[PDB]
């Protein structure tokens, strides 16, 4: 009835939150990546140099 | 080739970004 | 009444949550600009050695 | 009853995901010391060169 | 001038960090 | 040595992903 309806309204909207976190995870994924990539060459330039 | 590799990895951030804008777009209609 | 109460606590944490994610996606964001820089710039050292 | 499990279901899925934003929170703030600590190396680099 | 962008950069890092601090302050108390 | 430093900051990283993936498996199950 309503008060079914305001339940899954709202699980509704803690399945979006939680497929959101999901997606940033990967993208928090990705930076971490480019970041190890980014450093690894930065080291071989230190080295040369 | 890292250039093709960050061309992947640029192209992942993109898809990645673009899930996260629609699900907000359906978050704010909740 | 406390039924109502119960639910406007959860929807505003619901909202609460939200916002953070939000918040949290413009940090990543920056996250992205900052390595695609950095990456542009050891590119740019890698070809002058 | 039924209606005090929906909502401690609920709520104990809104500390999930407020747990999974806080951790995500300390992970966003590691990608930016490393991207500082990037950005400090190849300034470094780049006034050398 | 980078410096003067990354310097904007790190502002914007800053204030955001500072959005999320106070976001998760009030989520603690509910 | 930054090098004992960055082991620290990728031991770190896996420790909040492992923390992450922890929370996000009990999550499923709600």
């Amino acid at each position: 009835a309503d008060i079914g309806s305001e339940f899954s309204g709202i699980v509704q909207q803690q399945n979006n939150l939680l497929r959101a976190i999901e997606a940033q995870q990967h993208l928090l994924q990705l930076t971490v990546w480019g970041i190890k990539q980014l450093q690894a060459r930065i080291l071989a330039v230190e080295r040369y140099l | 080739w890292n250039e093709m590799t960050w061309m992947e990895w640029e192209r992942e951030i993109e898809n990645y970004t673009k899930l996260i804008y629609k699900i907000l777009e359906e978050s704010q209609e909740q």
